[PDB]
C-alpha cells in the first residue's frame, strides 16, 4: 500500500516514534449508521478494534461526537462535474465593441454637417437628400444617392469620406480581437440552481446522482429532501463507473467530494470534463485522522501536522501526487443564437416604420 | 529541455603516455574552427523545416466552391434565356 | 563560448508582404475567368434578349470595378438574364475580398524577424571599411575572448581598437544609447544579462550561439595531488542533480527572449515598398502603349 | 465607526432590508501613536461580530467586546533582561487574564498552538501578493500608428501625380478638373465625379490604380487587427520564487505588517534569510497603511491574507493581485487550554458550515462588488471634421468673390 | 463561418424586408414590386445594379436601416474567418522529466532506452525515480 496519505503516516511515526500495522477494512466504507451500529473506518475505532483510521475521512458533526479528529491537512467539500459544452460567446457582441458615447456623438456631427453643406449650396438640395448621402458613405457606397454640383460642396464630402473609412476599418479590427481571445460562459450554478431543487417542473428532466452511503449524501438528505428523492433512481456504485456515464451521455451531472473530482478533472484524456464554478466548493470540511476519543496521541499529532505546514513538505507531496495536465477558447460557428442580437435591430425598425407611416397619413387628412 | 549535461570524450586507460597530448589537441581544435567545421559537414545540413506558429497560404485546391459557383452559374443563365424570350413569344 | 549582443530595436521589416496571401494561380487564373464571363454576357446574354450600346470594353471595366470594391463609374446593362449574372459575380467579389483581409491578418500576427548579422564571419565584421557609416563593435581587453580573436581575425582586431569598453556593466549602457552596435564577450555572462534586463531590449545573436566552446574550471597547481579527488566530486554533483538546482537558484531570468513574437510593428516606406513599385511597372506600361497606339 | 452624540450607533439597513447588528466597542481612540489617550466607546460590526452573536444564542452566555490596546496580532519577543520570552498584542492578553476569547482572524500556527487551543477553522484561505496595476490601456492617441508620418507625406503626393498623368495620356491620343476628381474618388471610395477614361491609355492606368487603393485599406485593417492581440507588457511578479524576490535588485521595495504570522513564517526558514532582512526595515504597522502606500507608489508588493487582499482588489479597482497561494492555514477562535467551551464552540462551527449559514456571511459581507475604443484613442479623427469645416469656410468667401 | 441555418434566414429576410417597401410607399401619399427587389439585393451584395429608390419618407427609413444590417453581417463574416486561421492550435506535449505522466506511469504509456548504457546508470543511483 502506498499513496499520498501513507507518506503522511510514515513521517508521523518517524517524527514521533511508534510502531503500526495497516490493515484494510472489509465491513464497509468510510463509516455509516444503521440505527445503532457503525460500519467502516469509524465503527472499528468506535468499538476499540483499532486506534487510528488514516485515509480519506471527512470531518463531520455526527462523527466528531464519538471520535475526535485531528488538524485537517487537505481541503474538501462538495462540487458538481459536468461534460464540457460548446464554446459560448455573448450574443450582444454585435454592438458591444464600442461605447454609447461614440454613437451618441455619431449623429451630432452629421446633423451639423448636413445643414452646412445645404446652407452653403445656397451661395454660388433639400435636407432629406443630405442625410441620405452623408450617412450612406459611413456604411460604404451601395445605395443610389444625389450628388452636389458645386466646386466646394464636393470638398466637404471628401472629409466625410475619409472619416467613413477609418470607422469601418477599425470596427472590423476590434471584432476580430474580441473573437480571437475570450472566455467561456458557464451553464449552471451550484446546488442552489432551479434545475436541482424542483427538477420535475421543466421539460428536460436533468439527470444527476451520487454514490450512496457517504457524507455527501447525508448532507443532501438533511438539507434538500426534495432533491434527494429524485436522486434515488440515479445511483452509481463507483467513481470511475459514474464517469463513463458522462462520457456515454447518460448522466448530466455528478455530485461528489471536491478533492477527488478535481483530480479526475485534471488527469484526463483531452480534458473534456470540468467542474462547475471553476473550483467552487460547498460545505467546506477538510480531512483528518480519527482517534480513540481519549487516545492521548492527539496533541503530538496535531503539533506534527502543523509543523509540516510551517515548512513546505506538504506542498511537495501535492506536486508529486496530485498534479495533471490541461488544468481556453473554442472556434465555434456563429449560429442563430449568437447572431440573434443584430436581428432585433431590424425588428424595431420595421415596427417604427409603421408608426411614422401613420403619422404622415393621418395629418394629411386634416 | 536538457536534464543531464555531460559531454563526450576519448577514453584512455590509466597510465597512458598519450593522455596529455590528446587533451591538448582538442582544446586547440576548438579555437581554430576545426570542430565548428566538422559540425557543418556532418551534423548540420538542414533537410526539413519546422512549425513556426501556423502560417497558412491559400491555393486553388483550397478554393473549389468559390470558383465553381460562378462556373456553375454561367450555364444557369443560358436556360434563363430560353424562357426569357418565351415571355414575348 | 563567445557570443554577440545587439539592440533588437531596429529589427528588419519584411518587404513584399502583400503577395503571400493566395498564390501565383488564384491571381493569374482569375483574369481568364474575368474575361470569359464578360465575353459571354455581351455576345449572348445581352445580344439575344430584348430591351445605347454595351461593348466589351465597358463590360470588362464593370467586372473589374467590383473585385477591387465599387469605386469607379460604370454603366449597367439591361435585360433580366444579364443582371442575374452580374449579381452572382458580385457575390464572388465579397468572398474573395473578405478572405484576403482575414488571411492577411493571420500572417501579421505570427510574423518572424531576422537578425542583421549571422555570426563572427559576416562581412560586416571581417571587412568593415567598405559599407555605409561603419559597424561598431568592441570588447573588454586583457582576456581570453580577445586572445582568440587576435590570432584568427587579426584584420578586424586593429579596427576594434577604437571601440574598447572597460566593463560589462558600462558596455550595456552604450548599446541602449547608440554609441556601439555589437558587444563581443563570453556566452555565460551575456546570456544572464539578457535574461535579467527589463523591457526585453537586449537579445543575443543566434538565440544562444557559441563559437569557441570551452567551459570553466578550477586552476589547481600543476602536478598537485588533489586533482583526481576534486574531479570525482564535481562529477558526483551532476549525478545527484545538485547542479540544476544551483542554476535555478542563481542563473534564472525573466525575459522571454526565446519567444520570437514581435510586440507589434509599424509599416514604413521600406516595409511598404512593393506596393509602390507595383505601380512603378504601370508608370511606363501605359507610356510604352502610348507609342504603339498611334499605329 | 464612531458612535453618535446620544450614545447609540446609527441604524443602517442592508440592500434586502434586514437591519445590521452592531455592538459597543471600548477601545483606544488612536492606539497611542506617540501620545497618551483614553478609551472611548465606539461601534463594531462585521463578519466576526455577526458570528459572535450566533454563538451566544446557541451556547447561552453573555459577552462584552473591547479592542486591543497596542493593536498588533501577536508574536514572541524577548525581555531585555535574560531571555524571558513573553507574547505581545492580542495573543498576549488571552494568556494574561484580560480576555477569555478571541473572535478575530488568527492564522492557525504551530508556535501559538503550544500555548492555546484553537478550533476548527471557520474560513480556509492562504497567503498571496498584491501589486499595483500599470498602463491601464493602450494610448492609441494618433490613428497614424500603422503608417508613420513618412507614408502620408507621399501617399497624398501619389494621388496628384497620377491625376496629372491621367489628363495627359487621354488628351494627346487618337481636363484637370475631370482627372483630379476621379483620382481622389478611388482612394477614399466616394461616389462623386463623372470623369471617365475614354481613351485606351487612361483605362489601363485607372484599372491598376484601383488595385492600389484596395491594398492600402487592407493593410491598414490587418495591422490594427494584429497590434491589439500582440499587446503584452509583462510585469507580473508570478507569486513566489520570482528572481526579483529571491535576489533583491535594490530598487524593488516590498514589505508586510509587523508581528503577525508572515514574520514567523519567514524567520523559521533559513533559505529566506536573504529576503526577510530586506523587509525588516520597511514593515508597516497596519494593513490599511500598506494598501495606501501601494496606491501612492511608495511600495511595490504586499504579502498578506488572501481573504483580505481579494476584497480590496474588487473595491479599489486600481490595484490587482497576482501570484499563487503558498501557505494554507485557516482562521480560528482562540481559547485557553483550561476553558470548558472548546468542544461546543468547535461543534457549533461544523454545523454552521453544513447548514448554509456561513454562505450568508459570505454573500452579505464579501461578495457584493465588482467595480473598447470609447471617446479616447480617437480624438484625432474628430478634429479633422471640424478643421475641414473651418478651413473650407474661408475658401468659400474667395469662391463667392471669384 | 456561418451555420447553414443562419444563411437561409438571411436570404429569406431579403424578400420580407423588400416586399413591404412597395406596400409602404404606394399607399402613403412610385416603385414597382420588381424594381424594389433589385434595391434590396444591390445593398446586400454591394452590386451597382438598378435605379429604383424609395420615395416616401416612411419608406426611406426602412430602406435606410437595412443598409446598416448589410454592413454588420459582412463585417462579422471576415472577423470569424480570422478565427479559423489563427485559433487552430491545441496544447499537449511532454515537458521534461517532471511531467506527471512519467513520475506515475500508466499501462497505456510506454517509454524505454537502450540496454547497458549511461541512462541506465543514471536511473539507478537516484532512489526517488525508482518507480519508472
Ligand atoms: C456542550 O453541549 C453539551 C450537550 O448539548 C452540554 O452537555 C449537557 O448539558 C446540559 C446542561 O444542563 C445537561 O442537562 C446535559 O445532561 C448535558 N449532556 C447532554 C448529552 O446533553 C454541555 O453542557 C455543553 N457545554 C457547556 C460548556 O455548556
Ligand atoms: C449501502 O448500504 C446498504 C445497506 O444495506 C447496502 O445494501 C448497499 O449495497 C450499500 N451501497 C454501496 C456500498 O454502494
Ligand atoms: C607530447 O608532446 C611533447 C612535446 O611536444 C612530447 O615531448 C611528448 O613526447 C608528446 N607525447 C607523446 C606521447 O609523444
Ligand atoms: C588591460 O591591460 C592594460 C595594459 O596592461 C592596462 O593598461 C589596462 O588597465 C588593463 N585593463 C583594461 C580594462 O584595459
Ligand atoms: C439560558 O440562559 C438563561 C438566562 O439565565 C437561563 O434561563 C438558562 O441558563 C438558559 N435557559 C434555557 C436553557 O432555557
Ligand atoms: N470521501 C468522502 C465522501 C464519500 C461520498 O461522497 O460518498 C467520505 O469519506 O465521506
Ligand atoms: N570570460 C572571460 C572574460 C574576459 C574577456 O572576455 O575578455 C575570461 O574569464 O577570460
Amino acid at each position: 500500500c502506498k499513496g499520498f496519505c501513507i507518506d503522511i503516516l510514515k513521517r508521523l511515526a518517524h517524527t514521533i516514534g511508534f510502531s503500526y500495522d495497516l490493515y484494510l477494512v472489509t465491513n464497509g466504507k468510510h463509516g455509516k449508521k444503521i440505527d445503532g451500529v457503525w460500519n467502516g473506518m469509524i465503527g472499528e475505532v468506535f468499538y476499540q478494534r483499532a486506534d487510528m483510521a488514516i485515509g480519506s475521512l471527512t470531518i463531520n458533526e455526527e462523527r466528531s461526537e464519538i471520535v475526535d479528529f485531528s488538524v485537517p491537512f487537505v481541503e474538501t467539500g462538495i462540487s458538481v462535474m459536468v461534460a464540457r459544452s460548446n464554446g459560448t460567446v455573448s450574443p450582444s457582441a454585435f454592438l458591444e465593441p464600442y461605447s454609447p458615447a461614440v454613437w451618441v456623438m455619431m449623429f451630432v456631427m452629421c446633423l451639423t454637417v448636413v445643414a452646412v453643406t445645404v446652407f452653403i449650396f445656397e451661395y454660388l438640395f433639400t435636407i432629406g437628400k443630405s442625410i441620405w448621402l452623408l450617412w450612406a458613405l459611413v456604411f460604404n457606397n451601395s445605395v443610389p444617392v444625389e450628388n452636389p454640383r458645386g466646386t466646394t460642396s464636393k470638398i466637404m464630402v471628401l472629409v466625410w469620406a475619409f472619416f467613413a473609412v477609418i470607422f469601418l476599418a477599425s470596427y472590423t479590427a476590434n471584432l476580430a480581437a474580441f473573437m480571437i481571445q475570450e472566455e467561456y460562459v458557464d451553464t449552471v450554478s451550484g446546488l442552489s440552481d432551479r434545475k436541482f431543487q424542483r427538477p420535475q417542473e421543466q421539460y428536460p428532466p436533468l439527470k444527476f446522482g451520487t454514490v450512496p452511503n457517504g457524507s455527501t449524501e447525508k448532507n443532501i438528505r438533511s438539507n434538500y429532501p426534495d432533491m434527494h428523492s429524485y436522486m434515488v433512481r440515479y445511483n452509481q456504485p463507483r467513481v470511475e463507473e459514474a464517469l463513463t456515464q458522462l462520457k456515454a451521455g447518460k448522466l448530466d451531472a455528478f455530485i461528489y467530494d471536491a478533492a477527488v473530482l478535481n483530480y479526475m478533472a485534471r488527469k484526463d484524456e483531452g480534458c473534456k470534463l470540468v467542474t462547475i464554478g471553476s473550483g467552487k466548493v460547498f460545505a467546506t470540511t477538510g480531512y483528518g485522522i480519527a482517534l480513540h476519543k481519549g487516545s492521548r496521541w492527539k496533541r503530538p499529532i496535531d503539533l506534527a501536522l502543523l509543523q509540516f505546514l510551517g515548512d513546505d513538505e506538504i506542498e511537495m507531496l501535492e506536486r508529486l501526487w496530485l498534479s495533471g495536465i490541461c488544468h481556453e477558447v473554442m472556434s465555434s460557428k456563429l449560429d442563430i443564437d449568437n447572431m440573434a442580437g443584430v436581428f432585433y435591430m431590424l425588428l424595431v425598425a420595421m415596427g417604427l416604420s409603421l408608426l411614422v407611416f401613420a403619422w404622415e397619413h393621418l395629418v394629411y387628412w386634416r | 529541455e536538457l536534464f543531464f549535461r555531460s559531454g563526450f570524450g576519448i577514453g584512455m586507460r590509466k597510465d597512458s603516455p598519450w593522455k596529455q597530448n590528446v587533451s591538448l589537441s582538442i582544446l586547440k581544435s576548438h579555437e581554430n574552427g576545426f570542430m565548428e567545421d566538422l559540425d557543418k559537414t556532418w551534423v548540420r545540413y538542414q533537410e526539413c523545416d519546422s512549425r513556426s506558429n501556423a502560417p497558412a497560404t491559400l491555393t486553388f485546391e483550397n478554393m473549389a466552391g468559390v470558383f465553381m459557383l460562378v462556373a456553375g452559374g454561367i450555364v444557369a443563365g443560358i436556360f434563363l434565356i430560353f424562357i426569357e424570350i418565351a415571355y414575348k413569344r | 563560448g563567445i557570443s554577440v549582443m545587439v539592440s533588437r530595436s531596429n529589427g528588419t521589416v519584411s518587404p513584399s508582404a502583400f503577395l503571400e496571401p493566395f498564390s501565383a494561380d488564384v491571381w493569374v487564373m482569375m483574369f481568364v475567368m474575368l474575361l470569359i464571363v464578360s465575353a459571354v454576357a455581351v455576345f449572348v446574354f445581352e445580344y439575344f434578349s430584348p430591351v445605347p450600346s454595351f461593348t466589351i470594353g465597358k463590360a470588362i471595366w464593370l467586372l473589374w470595378g467590383l473585385v477591387f470594391n465599387n469605386s469607379v463609374p460604370v454603366q449597367n446593362p439591361k435585360g433580366t438574364t444579364s443582371k442575374i449574372m452580374v449579381s452572382v459575380w458580385a457575390f464572388f467579389a465579397v468572398i474573395f475580398l473578405a478572405s484576403y483581409t482575414a488571411n492577411l491578418a493571420a500572417f501579421m500576427i505570427q510574423e518572424e524577424y531576422v537578425d542583421q548579422v549571422s555570426g563572427l564571419s559576416d562581412k560586416k565584421f571581417q571587412r568593415p571599411n567598405d559599407f555605409s557609416p561603419p559597424f561598431r563593435f568592441g570588447t573588454v581587453p586583457n582576456g581570453s575572448t580577445e586572445r582568440n580573436i587576435r590570432n584568427n581575425y587579426a584584420e578586424m582586431h586593429a579596427y576594434m581598437g577604437k571601440f574598447n569598453q572597460r566593463g560589462v556593466d558600462d558596455a550595456l549602457l552604450s548599446l541602449k544609447t547608440g554609441k556601439l552596435d555589437a558587444f563581443i564577450y563570453d556566452a555565460a555572462v551575456l546570456n544572464y544579462m539578457a535574461g535579467r534586463d527589463e523591457g526585453c531590449k537586449l537579445v543575443t545573436i543566434g538565440s544562444g550561439k557559441v563559437f569557441a566552446s570551452t567551459g570553466y574550471g578550477i586552476a589547481i597547481q600543476k602536478d598537485s595531488g588533489w586533482k583526481r579527488q576534486v574531479d570525482l566530486a564535481i562529477l558526483q554533483l551532476f549525478g545527484d542533480g545538485e547542479m540544476e538546482e544551483l542554476e535555478a537558484l542563481w542563473l534564472t531570468g525573466i525575459c522571454h527572449n526565446e519567444k520570437n513574437e514581435v510586440m507589434s510593428s509599424q509599416l514604413d516606406i521600406d516595409n511598404m515598398a512593393g506596393v509602390f513599385y507595383m505601380l512603378g511597372a504601370a508608370m511606363a506600361l501605359s507610356l510604352i502603349t502610348f507609342i504603339s497606339e498611334h499605329l | 465607526k464612531p458612535t453618535l452624540s446620544d450614545g447609540t450607533c446609527k441604524e443602517e439597513f442592508t440592500v434586502n432590508g434586514d437591519p445590521v447588528k452592531k455592538v459597543i466597542c471600548t477601545g483606544p481612540n488612536d492606539t497611542s501613536p506617540g501620545s497618551p489617550r483614553h478609551t472611548v466607546p465606539q461601534c463594531c460590526y462585521g463578519f466576526c461580530i455577526d458570528l459572535l452573536i450566533k454563538l451566544a444564542r446557541t451556547m447561552n452566555f453573555t459577552y462584552e467586546v473591547h479592542l486591543v490596546a497596542d493593536g498588533k496580532f501577536g508574536t514572541q519577543e524577548r525581555v531585555n533582561n535574560s531571555n524571558k520570552k513573553e507574547w505581545n498584542g492580542m495573543m498576549g492578553e488571552l494568556l494574561s487574564g484580560q480576555a477569555d476569547m478571541i473572535v478575530a482572524p488568527l492564522t492557525i500556527n504551530n508556535e501559538r498552538a503550544q500555548y492555546i487551543e484553537f478550533s476548527k477553522p471557520f474560513k480556509y484561505q492562504g497567503l498571496t501578493i498584491l501589486v499595483k496595476k500599470e498602463i491601464p490601456r493602450s494610448t492609441l492617441d494618433s490613428f497614424m500608428q500603422p503608417f508613420q508620418s513618412t507614408l502620408w507625406l507621399l501617399v497624398g503626393l501619389s494621388v496628384h501625380v497620377v491625376a496629372v498623368m491621367l489628363y495627359l495620356l487621354d488628351r494627346f491620343s487618337p481636363t484637370l478638373s475631370s482627372a483630379m476628381w476621379f483620382s481622389w474618388g478611388v482612394l477614399l471610395n466616394s461616389g462623386i465625379g463623372e470623369g471617365a477614361p475614354r481613351s485606351f491609355s487612361a483605362r489601363i492606368l485607372g484599372m491598376v490604380w484601383a488595385g492600389f487603393a484596395m491594398i492600402i485599406v487592407a493593410s491598414y485593417t490587418a495591422n490594427l487587427a494584429a497590434f491589439l492581440v500582440l499587446d503584452r507588457p509583462e510585469e507580473r511578479i508570478t507569486g513566489i520564487n520570482d528572481p526579483r524576490l529571491r535576489n533583491p535588485s535594490d530598487k524593488f521595495i516590498y514589505a508586510t505588517v509587523k508581528q503577525s504570522s508572515v514574520d514567523i513564517y519567514f524567520r523559521r526558514q533559513v533559505e529566506l534569510s536573504t529576503m526577510y532582512r530586506h523587509m525588516e526595515k520597511h514593515n508597516y504597522e497596519s494593513a490599511a497603511e500598506a494598501i495606501q502606500a501601494v496606491r501612492d507608489n511608495k511600495l511595490h508588493a504586499f504579502i498578506w491574507d488572501s481573504a483580505v487582499l481579494e476584497f480590496e482588489a474588487s473595491q479599489k479597482c486600481d490595484l490587482v493581485t497576482t501570484g499563487e497561494l503558498f501557505f494554507r492555514s485557516g482562521f480560528g477562535i482562540g481559547m485557553r487550554k483550561d476553558s470548558p467551551w472548546k468542544q461546543n464552540v468547535s461543534l457549533s462551527i461544523l454545523k454552521s458550515h453544513e447548514n448554509g449559514f456561513m454562505e450568508d456571511l459570505d454573500k452579505t459581507w464579501v461578495r457584493y462588488q465588482e467595480c473598447t475604443l470609447t471617446f479616447e484613442n480617437m480624438a484625432g479623427v474628430f478634429m479633422l471634421v471640424a478643421g475641414g469645416i473651418v478651413a473650407g469656410i474661408f475658401l468659400i468667401f474667395i469662391e463667392i468673390a471669384y | 463561418p456561418f451555420q447553414s441555418t443562419l444563411w437561409l434566414l438571411v436570404g429569406l429576410s431579403v424578400h420580407v424586408v423588400a416586399v413591404m417597401l412597395y406596400l409602404l410607399d404606394r399607399f402613403s401619399p412610385a416603385l414597382t414590386l420588381s424594381s424594389a427587389m433589385w434595391f434590396s439585393w444591390g445593398v446586400l451584395l454591394n452590386s451597382g445594379i438598378g435605379e429604383g429608390a424609395p420615395r416616401s419618407f416612411s419608406a426611406r427609413i426602412l430602406g435606410m436601416v437595412w443598409a446598416g444590417f448589410a454592413m454588420i453581417i459582412v463585417a462579422s463574416y471576415t472577423a470569424n474567418l480570422a478565427a479559423f486561421l489563427v485559433l487552430d492550435r491545441p496544447e499537449e506535449r511532454i515537458t521534461g522529466i517532471n511531467d506527471p505522466r512519467l513520475r506515475n506511469p500508466s499501462d497505456k504509456f510506454i517509454y524505454a532506452t537502450v540496454k547497458q548504457s549511461s541512462v541506465d546508470i543514471y536511473f539507478r543511483r537516484q532512489v526517488e525515480l525508482s518507480t519508472m
